[PDB]
C-alpha cells in the first residue's frame, strides 16, 4: 500500500443506516456527523465499527457538543479494548468550508483526524469513495489547509463477508434467478477483467502502447494456466458430485410426486366415494 | 416527589414517595405496581446503580426524576 | 419507494403496548424481520469471541404479528459493567426502544439452555415485547450460511428438530428443554435505497463467489437436514395412515440447495476447465 487506509464494509452501512434513519424521522434527507475508531499501526488506518456522535448542525455552524463524545469515549471502551479514534464521516458531495471547521475542531482532539464523505445521492457506477485526508497544508498567513485525496481499501474479515453475502442477493423472482445473477455479475466482471487484458494486449501489438516486456510474459503465464485441473481424477470427482446431486434430486422430486398424490387422493376420496 | 420508572422496553410506571424514602421502598413500590420482586430488580440513574442503603438525598429532583429499571436474574 | 419500515411512529407503538394483543393468545408472534445492520453487527460480535461466548441487546419495534429489529448494541461481557452499559440505549438519540437480546453459541448448535429459557421467561414476564436470538458464529462460518435463532419462549404452566448437531453432550439439555419455546420464521428486510445501492462492495469480492467450493463446505449440513426430513417424512406418514407439506418443503428446498450447488460447479467448470482444451 501506498497510504495503507483500510475501510471496513460495516462502517458504510453504519453510515447509510444513520442517514436512512435520519431521513425517515425529519422528512428531507440532513447531514450527519460521525466519529470512526479503528487501529493504528504507525502507517496503518483500519477502519471499523463508527457510533453516532451527533453534535449540533445549528443553522449554518457546527457547535462543539464533543462532550457527548468524551462521555461515549469510556462508553466504546467498554467493549472495544483494542479500538481508539481515528476520524469522522459525513454525508455530502464535494467538501465544504462547514467541513473544514468540523475538522478543526476535531483536530482538538486527535492529532491525525480522516475525513469520510460517503455520498448517497450519488448517480454513478463506482462506490463513493470514503474519505479524504489530509496531511493539512500551511503557508504563510493564514492555514487554508484543503483535503488531498489518498486511495483506500476496503480490507474485509470472514465473518463481515459472510455478513455482506447474506445481505447481497443470494438464497416472485424465484430462487434459480437470484443464485444465478449473483453468478452472471461475477462472470461480466471477470469477463470485463480479461477482455481490458486482451484490450493491452492488442495495443502492445499494434504499438500505441509501449512494450514493456514483463506484462507479456505474465499474460502469457495467464494463458498458459487457463485449463485449470483438467485431470482424469478430477474428472471422476465431479462426476461423482454430478451423480451425487442427481441422486438427490431424484429424492425429492419423488417426494413432491408423493405430496402431489396425496392430495390428488384426498381430493379423489371426497368426491366419488362419499363414505 | 412522584417520580416515574421505565423499563428497558420502554413501560412507564409513576410511583408517588417522600423525600426521606428508602431504595427498599422504591422497590416495593414497584413490587405493588407489577410484582417484580425486590432481589431481581435493579435500579439506575444517570448511568449509574443506586446503593441499597441511602435515602435519596442526592436524588433531589423535585421534578419527577426518570429512573431505569433492569431486570437481573437473583444474584447474578 | 417501499421501505416504510423505519419512520418511528410514536403513537401507533404506545397503542400497540397499550393494548397488549400477546396476552390473549400465546402464539402471537410468528415473524421476526431482523436488519441488515442487526445481522452484520452481530455476527461480528459473535466471531469477535471464538470460542468464547458474547451477548448484548438488540433494538426493534413491533408491528402486528411481526417483530422488527433496527439495530444491535454489544455488552461488556454480569457485575455492574453491564448494567452500566444498559444505559445506552436511552442515553443515544433513538426512538427504536429496546426488543430483545442476542447471545452466541460457539459450536453448540442453536436451541435454548435452561437458564437461557428461564431469563427469557422472565423478561417476557416483566417486558412484554421479548425475543431471543441464538446465532452461531462457528457453524456459519464453517458453513458459509446464516443460521438464525429466534427462540421466543412459552409462559409458565401453559402447554401447548431444525439444528440437530450437536453429538453427545448438550443434546441431553436440548430434549428436557424443548417444548418451552418455539421459533420463529426469519424473515431479513433491506431497507433498499441507499443500502440496496451500496451492497455493491458485495460485487468487489467476486473471487469467493467464482471459487464457492460448495457442497463439501456445507456437506454435514445437508447431511443433518437429511437425517431431520427422515422422521419429518416418517411422522407425516404416521399422521397419514399437514406434516407432509412440511417434509415436502424442506425437501424442496434441501434439493433446490443442492443443485445450486452443481450449477455452480458447472458454470465453473465450463468457465475454466472447458478452454485450451
Ligand atoms: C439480557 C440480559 C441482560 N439478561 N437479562 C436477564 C433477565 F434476568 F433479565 C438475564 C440476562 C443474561 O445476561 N442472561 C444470560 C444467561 C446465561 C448466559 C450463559 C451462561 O448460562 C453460561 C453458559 C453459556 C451460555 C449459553 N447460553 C447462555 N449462556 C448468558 C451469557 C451468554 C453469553 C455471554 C455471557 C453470558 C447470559
Ligand atoms: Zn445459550
Amino acid at each position: 500500500g501506498s497510504v495503507s487506509v483500510a475501510l471496513h464494509p460495516l462502517v458504510i452501512l453504519n453510515i447509510s443506516d444513520h442517514w436512512i434513519r435520519m431521513r425517515s424521522q425529519e422528512g428531507r434527507p440532513v447531514q450527519v456527523i460521525g466519529a470512526l475508531i479503528g487501529k493504528q499501526e504507525g502507517r496503518n488506518i483500519e477502519v471499523m465499527n463508527s457510533f453516532e456522535l451527533l453534535s449540533h448542525t445549528v443553522e449554518e455552524k457546527i457547535i462543539i457538543d464533543k462532550e457527548y463524545y468524551y462521555t461515549k469515549e469510556e462508553q466504546f471502551k467498554q467493549v472495544f479494548k483494542e479500538l481508539e479514534f481515528l476520524g469522522w464521516y459525513t454525508t455530502g458531495g464535494p467538501p465544504d468550508p462547514s467541513d473544514i471547521h468540523v475538522h478543526k475542531q476535531v483536530c482538538e482532539i486527535i492529532e491525525s483526524p480522516l475525513f469520510l464523505k460517503l455520498n448517497p445521492m450519488t448517480k454513478h457506477t463506482d462506490l463513493p469513495v470514503s474519505v479524504f485526508e489530509s496531511v493539512i497544508d500551511i503557508i504563510n498567513g493564514e492555514a487554508t489547509m484543503l483535503f488531498a485525496e489518498l486511495t483506500y481499501t476496503l480490507a474485509t474479515e470472514e465473518a463481515e463477508r459472510i455478513g455482506v453475502d447474506h445481505v447481497a442477493r443470494m438464497t416472485e423472482n424465484s430462487t434459480v434467478a437470484e443464485h444465478l445473477i449473483a453468478q452472471h455479475s461475477a462472470i461480466k466482471m471477470l469477463h470485463s477483467r480479461v477482455k481490458l487484458i486482451l484490450e493491452y494486449v492488442k495495443a502492445s501489438e499494434a504499438g500505441e502502447v509501449p512494450f514493456n516486456h514483463e506484462i507479456l510474459r505474465e499474460a502469457y503465464a495467464l494463458c498458459h494456466c487457463l485449463p485449470v485441473l483438467s485431470t482424469d481424477k478430477f474428472k471422476t470427482d465431479f462426476y461423482d458430485q454430478c451423480n451425487d446431486v442427481g441422486l438427490m434430486a431424484y429424492l425429492g422430486t419423488i417426494t413432491k410426486t408423493c405430496n402431489t398424490m396425496n392430495q390428488f387422493v384426498n381430493k379423489f376420496n371426497v368426491l366419488y366415494d362419499r363414505q | 416527589m412522584l417520580i416515574k420508572v421505565k423499563t428497558l422496553t420502554g413501560k412507564e410506571i409513576e410511583i408517588d414517595i417522600e423525600p426521606t424514602d428508602k431504595v427498599e421502598r422504591i422497590k416495593e413500590r414497584v413490587e405493588e405496581k407489577e410484582g417484580i420482586p425486590p432481589q431481581q430488580q435493579r435500579l439506575i440513574y444517570s448511568g449509574k446503580q443506586m446503593n441499597d442503603e441511602k435515602t435519596a438525598a442526592d436524588y433531589k429532583i423535585l421534578g419527577g426524576s426518570v429512573l431505569h429499571l433492569v431486570l437481573a436474574l437473583r444474584g447474578g | 419507494s417501499i421501505d416504510e419500515i423505519y419512520k418511528y411512529d410514536k403513537k401507533q407503538q404506545q397503542e400497540i403496548l397499550a393494548a397488549k394483543p400477546w396476552t390473549k393468545d400465546h402464539h402471537y408472534f410468528k415473524y421476526c424481520k431482523i436488519s441488515a445492520l442487526a445481522l452484520l453487527k452481530m455476527v461480528m460480535h459473535a466471531r469477535s469471541g471464538g470460542n468464547l461466548e458474547v451477548m448484548g441487546l438488540m433494538l426493534g419495534k413491533v408491528d402486528g404479528e411481526t417483530m422488527i429489529i433496527m439495530d444491535s448494541f454489544a455488552l461488556p461481557v454480569a457485575y455492574e459493567y453491564m448494567a452500566a452499559y444498559i444505559e445506552n440505549a436511552k442515553q443515544v438519540g433513538r426512538l427504536e426502544n429496546a426488543i430483545g437480546w442476542y447471545h452466541s453459541h460457539p459450536g453448540y448448535g442453536c436451541w435454548l439452555s435452561g437458564i437461557d429459557v428461564s431469563t427469557q421467561m422472565l423478561n417476557q414476564q416483566f417486558q412484554e415485547p421479548f425475543v431471543a436470538v441464538v446465532i452461531d458464529p462457528t457453524r456459519t462460518i464453517s458453513a458459509g450460511k446464516v443460521n438464525l435463532g429466534a427462540f421466543r419462549t412459552y409462559p409458565k404452566g401453559y402447554k401447548p428438530s431444525e439444528y440437530q448437531t450437536i453429538p453427545l453432550n448438550k443434546i441431553e439439555d436440548f430434549g428436557v428443554h424443548c417444548k418451552q419455546y418455539y421459533a420463529l420464521e426469519v424473515s431479513y428486510f433491506k431497507s433498499s435505497l441507499d443500502r440496496k445501492l451500496l451492497e455493491l462492495l458485495w460485487n468487489k469480492y467476486w473471487v469467493n463467489t467464482l471459487s464457492s467450493s460448495s457442497l463439501l463446505t456445507n456437506a454435514d449440513y445437508t447431511t443433518g437436514q437429511v437425517f431431520d426430513l427422515s422422521e419429518k417424512l416418517e411422522q407425516s406418514e404416521a399422521q397419514l395412515g399437514d406434516k407432509l407439506a412440511k417434509a415436502t418443503r424442506d425437501s424442496c428446498k434441501t434439493t433446490i440447495e443442492a443443485i445450486h450447488g452443481l450449477m455452480s460447479q458447472v458454470i465453473k467448470d465450463k468457465l475454466f476447465n472447458q478452454i485450451n482444451i
